[PDB]
């Protein structure tokens, strides 16, 4: 891991954590990710999660 | 209602 200087390594770890976290945040605000598992039966509005 | 529904879950 010598090629990239130790600065970018920690920058990248923190960036990955931040990007994953903001993706999680936007997942809640998302309109359509709520995808009612097994929509073969629309019987009940079981609005459930992903991401 | 939208924020509560998508927040508490």
């Amino acid at each position: 891991l010598n090629p990239l200087s130790p600065d970018i390594w920690m920058y990248v770890l923190l960036a990955c954590l931040g990007v994953s976290c903001v993706l999680f945040v936007i997942a809640r605000f998302s309109p359509y990710e709520w995808y009612n598992p097994h929509p073969c039966n629309p019987d009940s509005d079981v609005v459930e999660n992903n991401f | 209602s939208a924020m509560v529904e998508e927040l508490r879950m």
